[PDB]
């Protein structure tokens, strides 16, 4: 009796150390109001996917979505830098509960994702740091070195 | 049938009393057919706690395309600190021509801490007026000796 | 002959939010009397689908922006109906000029920038007025000697 739907709308391609952000949708077709408590995220083996490989932070929802009317949840992780390059199967789950309090747990997404590594090239901002401080030092090196002029004439 | 995911966020990095408030929603018609009539209300602010800066709460739209997004934002103006529950919005558009109305919810924020203007003030105000004031404090007991200095250079060094 | 009054709002504190927000009020009045027309904003190449409320007449669009792209000065909102929208997005996919159409109507928002913090630091622009005081006096110095 509950509908669910996903949506990737930011990281469709699940870019190394960038943020991931899809959208859940849970629909409520049944007659009971249905209590959303988590959502649920993690990185599988792709060979194997009881192995777990990493856990992203539960997403407590707590959200009670009446009969026939609609719920949208939103959720956002960053792949880690060094796990990119490899295929990861993902697994998000949505936990939702009867007013009973039995509970039912639906897997939105359950497919292998491909991640693909960035490499960053080196900074101009940090060099504009380093040479800010470099011409503070520099004032210094200036009076020196007329210091050093004086003692040579 | 259109099947529409709309998301409510709020576009601040903290709630602060006095200070505009940014509501973001954003609609996404993920099903095969365009999203008719869909109409969006957020009875959740009343007037006695925000105050509307710009944008208007209630909205409408004749036809959403498929694989297409809608973006509505909202500045509001708290009224009063403390925390706040962000509740999710009411969503109804029609899946199909001549269908029946389907009626959803965006995405919940949740409980939200709205910053008292004083506390935000002492957290992240700037300090000038005193900047201005300590360094005169401090102008006497770094100063006259410096002018002492000077008159030392000043009368019979040349 | 479109009759509109507009009206917007620019994010001005930085600090607090996350991004620049942009929205354009709007109440439209046209004289043959056509209502709950869609509309569609074009602003700096990118469209946006104008949002229409409950009230008769009024239409809302809203677009953000990063802060450090949120440059200040004017931004002009271009409408356009139905059809001047279809042959706005004809042309665009055509790579035909996009000025040739003209919009049903503009509206110009001037941005005046976000406010982000003090560029001026103690520990560096103090250190080297502290410093010139006293090159002043070596320079005196220098001048004498000589």
């Amino acid at each position: 009796s509950a509908d669910t739907t996903i949506l990737f709308v930011k990281g469709e391609d699940f870019p190394a150390n960038n943020i991931v952000k899809f959208l859940v949708g849970f629909t409520n077709k049944g007659t009971e109001d249905f209590i959303v408590e988590s959502l649920d995220a993690s990185f599988r083996y792709p060979q194997d996917y009881q192995f777990y490989i990493q856990n992203f932070t539960a997403l407590p929802l707590n959200t009670v979505v009446p009969p026939q009317r609609q719920a949208t949840f939103e959720y956002s992780f960053i792949p880690a830098e060094p796990m990119g390059g490899r295929p990861f199967g993902l697994v998000i789950n949505l936990n939702y509960k009867d007013l009973n309090g039995n509970v039912f747990q639906d897997a939105v997404f359950n497919q292998t994702v491909t991640i693909i590594e960035r490499e960053d090239g080196l900074d101009g901002e940090t060099i504009f740091m380093y040479m800010f401080l470099a011409g503070l030092g520099l004032l210094v090196v200036v009076g020196l070195h007329q210091l050093l002029e004086s003692r040579k004439r | 049938g259109a099947r529409l995911l709309a998301s409510k966020s709020l576009l601040n990095r903290y709630a602060v009393e006095g200070r505009d408030l940014t509501l973001q929603y954003n609609i996404y018609n993920v099903g095969s057919s365009a999203a008719l009539d869909v109409e969006l209300s957020d009875d959740s602010f009343p007037p006695e706690d925000f105050g509307i800066v710009s944008g208007m709460l209630n909205v409408k739209w004749d036809r959403i395309a498929p694989a297409s997004n809608v973006s509505h934002t909202v500045v509001l103006r708290p009224l009063k600190a403390g925390y706040f529950n962000f509740t999710s919005a009411t969503v109804t558009y029609l899946a199909q021509e001549d269908g029946p109305v389907v009626i959803g919810f965006t995405s919940a924020p949740g409980q939200g801490g709205i910053l008292a203007q004083r506390e935000f003030d002492r957290r992240f105000s700037p300090h000038f007026l005193d900047w201005a004031a300590f360094g005169v404090m401090t102008l006497p007991s770094i100063g006259i000796p410096l002018l002492l200095w000077y008159s030392s250079k000043r009368k019979y060094d040349t | 002959e479109p009759q509109i009054t507009p009206s917007y709002y620019t994010t001005s504190d930085a600090v607090i939010s996350t991004e620049t927000v942009f929205i354009v009020e709007i109440s439209l009045t046209c004289k043959n009397r056509v209502q709950n027309m869609a509309l569609y904003a074009d602003v700096s190449g990118k469209q946006f689908p104008v949002t229409r409320g409950q009230d008769v007449g009024r239409y809302q669009v809203s677009w953000s922006l990063d802060h450090k792209s949120a440059h200040a000065g004017t931004y002009e909102v271009r409408f356009f109906d139905e059809e001047s929208y279809s042959l706005l997005r004809k042309a665009q996919r055509n790579n035909e000029d996009i000025s040739i159409i003209p919009p049903l109507f503009t509206v110009s928002v001037d941005h005046r920038g976000t406010w982000n913090g003090p560029w001026v630091s103690t520990e560096v622009l103090a250190a080297a007025i502290g410093l010139v005081i006293y090159y002043l006096a070596f320079s005196a110095k220098s001048h004498i000697q000589a």
